[PDB]
């Protein structure tokens, strides 16, 4: 029912995944299904990002990347799904 | 600011404090300083430092902020074509 | 490896040094919510770091500096009397 | 005591504030003076920057922008005096 937004970037994280590691790919897509559901709890541990981050959170695609979003009561919005060096 | 004696005294309803109202409380000794914060305020922070300490993945994210602000570069994707890809 | 909040205020005045010497935070847990303890001086040493590169334009001009150094190709000396004079003194 | 190296964007920072408010560029002198004589002590709270930035250190120029340097203990090389957006 809400509804999911990208951010370009994040969409190209994801197309990235897709090819890379599809594993991955469906790790964020089970993710964006729960945000979707309810946004600021379950699986992932959703944190409350701090900062000029507040009002963003992220869940943990891996130990090592994170999916960082925010979201309204009628839309939840990914900025990114992939971790960069 | 308060000093390691203080904060030995009164540990306990500093704990419920930083629980409350998510501010970390500084305590000053002569073995150096401490910060003292709940549990979920230190989750919260060093994942926003781990995702800010990066400089590339900074950057990146920020813009993405950005333009998140400015509420125009957002587009739309229904989670079931979503699970169809990545099938 | 958490310790009970008993237990950390009995041992305050080591665990301050502790954190502070082994770089390592303490958690603590409670009947009122969990805390933990961590070095004051840590905390703002991350804390200006990520001032630094939260903003996309700063982290680029800062790392692109941080590169030409490690290269050590590009810097110029200055003596600090040059300075003064141009700046018209100190303050 | 030590001598004074400038990245050239530090450099063309001051050179900025020498046109823009020559106070400012007068406590950045003062700071190079504190910096070559006791490289981690002294004003503008002088903080190790972590991760990344590892051995590099950053003083308060005002509360929005710092200089940023390394110390050795021949040298002291400044690589930025500006906080950018």
């Amino acid at each position: 029912v809400r509804s999911v937004n990208f951010d370009p970037d994040a969409w190209e994280d994801f197309l990235f995944w897709l090819a890379a590691d599809r594993k991955t790919a469906r790790r964020i897509t089970r993710l964006i299904g729960e945000i979707q559901r309810d946004p600021f709890s379950g699986i992932g541990k959703p944190e409350p990002l701090q900062g000029e981050l507040s009002g963003y959170w992220s869940r943990r695609i891996d130990d090592e990347h994170r999916l960082v979003y925010r979201a309204g009561d009628d839309e939840v919005t990914m900025l990114k799904a992939r971790y960069h060096y | 600011s308060i000093s390691a004696s203080e904060a030995r005294q009164r540990l306990f309803p500093l704990i419920e404090q930083v629980n409350t109202d998510h501010q970390p409380v500084r305590i000053t000794s002569r073995a150096g300083d401490a910060v003292l914060m709940s549990a979920d305020d230190y989750d919260a922070w060093q994942e926003t430092v781990y995702l800010l300490r990066s400089p590339e993945n900074a950057r990146r994210l920020m813009e993405a902020v950005a333009r998140d602000k400015a509420g125009h570069s957002a587009f739309t994707k229904s989670v079931d074509e979503l699970r169809e890809m990545a099938g």
